[PDB]
RNA sequence: CAGGCCUUGACAUGCUAGGGAACCCGGGUGAAAGCCUGGGGUGCCCCGCGAGGGGAGCCCUAGCACAGGUGCUGCAUGGC
RNA sequence: GCCCGGAUAGCUCAGUCGGUAGAGCAGGGGAUUGAAAAUCCCCGUGUCCUUGGUUCGAUUCCGAGUCCGGGCACCA
């Protein structure tokens, strides 16, 4: 989340990104380019690792933008702890994953920034909610 | 080498469609187009087609370089440990296989095979008695089950008419190709000299689709009138609205009735007919609407074979492809994966 | 037919290279095939006691020309 | 709709007082034939229409039903 009157927030891929499939052209309708966010973009994705990179965009109408990178969505970061790829067509009590007690504090070393709370436990109980979103169990 | 063929059967779909995504992913980068509630949906269909056209051409050039690198035909460790690395990376090459076999508008449901004889007479009928067992094993090897709807012999030798229904996942898609008239050349048993003879017999293939039997013409499109009786009668034939007329508008059919001396016994007895004529003219369609869905090839004359079978010199001549197998006797056992392998190409290759 | 192996190969012929030129009992491993492997030593043509290797058998591995097929056609044929 | 008759082997039909079930053709295995017929010996062969009741047991007798075939539907 950044500013308005010419912005867009997406969760880019990881490794490669230039074509149009994921969102390649969607950022162009609201003003964009092909040579500004492809190679001169994966400088961050090459660092964030792989999987997902919730980095977004902000238009100015002159090929300029505020590429403020972000931490993988709490929706994905949970599939790593448990293992599942999707989560569940429908959450509830059943889910193809598992997450022990301190399993949620494994991400405590991940999500600490913009959550709202600097600490690890006053910000982890938030991801315990994404365990009631996708379904992913909470061993305990 | 069985993957230099298949591996490049999808290497031609690259350029043809490649530069096409350019003139499509270039209509997405502009909103001015979206204004069209549908010309912005249709484009997002082509935009999303770079799904099965950007994953294949990608993870297939890997199954061509991650194998032609460490593969010694001599038993090794860093070699026979690469085959199982491409056993499911070749078994998955089947993903592109069924893509040219499961992309039929109606290849799910069971298929129906009508093997009828033709030129060659007393022999030509024998031909169908073989092509039948030929398709019996085929479908009985791949797992599918069979249901002999009908089967009748005849005069000298062979079979007159044989109709069958076979089930099993993705069935029609496998027998649709083997559709046309098959020719045979062998020493006619039913001859004195034993001369070399030919025989023709057709094989039709149509999937089990619509089943039910219903026609509820709701009195929602009927115009019922009630004029005064005609003919004899009495002080009442002039007074009562006996005669009734029910009208069908989406067709143009009209039925009348003065058989009795009551309007209510005539409008229902006049309806008891419109139901009829309709079911006949509503079915006359099912005769013409299903006679072009099957196709056209079926003359059985000399000069129209899809595949030619020969026991003489012994070989099979697929006329549709240009291929000329040498195992005829072997095919008559159900072995048809390969002629259909080529048949699911020549056929579904023009559309 | 299922499974485990072998490629000038089970066999013919000529040829190629440093090997090598009769050669003999095992060890290991595996279902066997096979892969691998632990020792004796070559009459001799004989410059020649010698170093050496010309050396006839001629086995060992790589390479070449080829071998191989109860695969098809008995209406392409012989013979029977 | 009113009244009368039906439905029995796969096809067309015989039958029982209520305690069997039958025919002819078709179809299945042999025989002749060089081979198909024809012919020839051997055979299977039924929830007796749906459904309820009567009965010690109903294909059978009963009340309703689905379908088929006939005779009626006149004096205005
Ligand atoms: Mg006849
Ligand atoms: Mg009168
Ligand atoms: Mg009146
Ligand atoms: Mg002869
Ligand atoms: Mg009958
Ligand atoms: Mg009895
Ligand atoms: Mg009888
Ligand atoms: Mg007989
Ligand atoms: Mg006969
Ligand atoms: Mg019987
Ligand atoms: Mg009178």
């Amino acid at each position: 989340m950044k500013k308005v009157v010419a912005v867009v927030k997406l969760q880019l891929p990881a490794g490669k990104a230039t074509p149009a499939p994921p969102v390649g052209p969607a950022l162009g309708q609201h003003g964009a380019n092909i040579m500004e966010f492809v190679k001169a973009f994966n400088a961050a994705t090459a660092n964030m690792g792989d999987a997902i990179v919730p980095v977004e965009i902000t238009i100015y109408a002159d090929r300029s933008f505020t590429f403020v990178t972000k931490t993988p969505p709490a929706s994905y970061l949970i599939r790593k702890a448990a293992g599942l790829e999707k989560g569940a067509h429908k959450p509830g009590r059943e889910k193809v994953g598992r997450i022990t007690w301190e399993q949620v504090l494994e991400i405590a070393k991940q999500k600490m920034p913009d959550l709202n709370t600097t600490d690890l436990e006053a910000a982890a109980r938030m991801i315990a909610g994404s365990a009631r979103s996708m379904g992913v169990e909470v061993v305990g | 080498l069985a993957q230099r063929l298949e591996g490049l059967r999808g290497y031609l779909d690259i350029p043809q469609k490649e530069t096409r995504l350019k003139e499509l992913e270039r209509r997405l980068e502009d909103p001015s187009l979206w204004n069209d509630p549908e010309a912005a949906r249709k484009v997002s269909q082509e935009a999303a087609r770079l799904r099965r056209t950007v994953d294949t051409f990608r993870s297939l050039e890997s199954d061509l370089q991650g194998l032609l690198e460490l593969m010694e035909e001599l038993p090794a460790e860093e070699r026979e440990a690469l085959k199982p690395e491409l056993e499911e990376a070749a078994k998955k090459l089947d993903e592109l296989y069924h893509q040219t076999l499961l992309n039929f508008p109606h290849a799910e449901k069971n298929a129906i095979l009508t093997i009828q004889p033709g030129a060659g007479g007393t022999e030509a009928c024998d031909w169908a008695e073989m092509l039948l067992r030929m398709y019996t094993r085929f479908a009985e090897r791949q797992g599918f089950q069979v249901e002999v709807v009908d089967l009748t012999p005849g005069p000298e030798a062979g079979i007159d008419y044989a109709q069958i229904l076979v089930k099993g996942e993705n069935a029609y898609g496998l027998l649709s190709p083997e559709a046309g008239v098959h020719r045979l050349v062998r020493p006619s048993p039913f001859d004195a000299s034993g001369r070399r003879h030919t025989s023709f017999a057709g094989v039709e293939v149509i999937p089990e689709v619509d089943e039910e039997v219903e026609v509820v013409l709701k009195p929602e499109e009927l115009r019922i009138d009630v004029m005064r009786a005609s003919g004899p009668g009495g002080q009442g034939v002039n007074t009562t609205d006996s005669a009734v007329r029910v009208v069908h508008l989406p067709t143009g059919i009209t039925v009348t009735c003065q058989t009795t001396r009551s309007q209510i016994k005539n409008k229902e007895l006049a309806l008891k007919i419109l139901k009829a004529r309709l079911y006949e003219l509503e079915r006359k369609k099912r005769e013409e609407e299903l006679k072009a869905l099957r196709g056209e090839v079926r003359p059985i004359e000399w000069g129209s074979q899809i595949r030619s079978y020969v026991l003489d010199k012994n070989y099979v001549k697929d006329h549709r492809t240009g291929l000329m197998r040498h195992d005829p006797e072997n095919v008559l056992d159900g072995d048809l994966m390969d002629l259909i392998w080529a048949g699911l190409e020549w056929k579904a290759g023009r559309r």
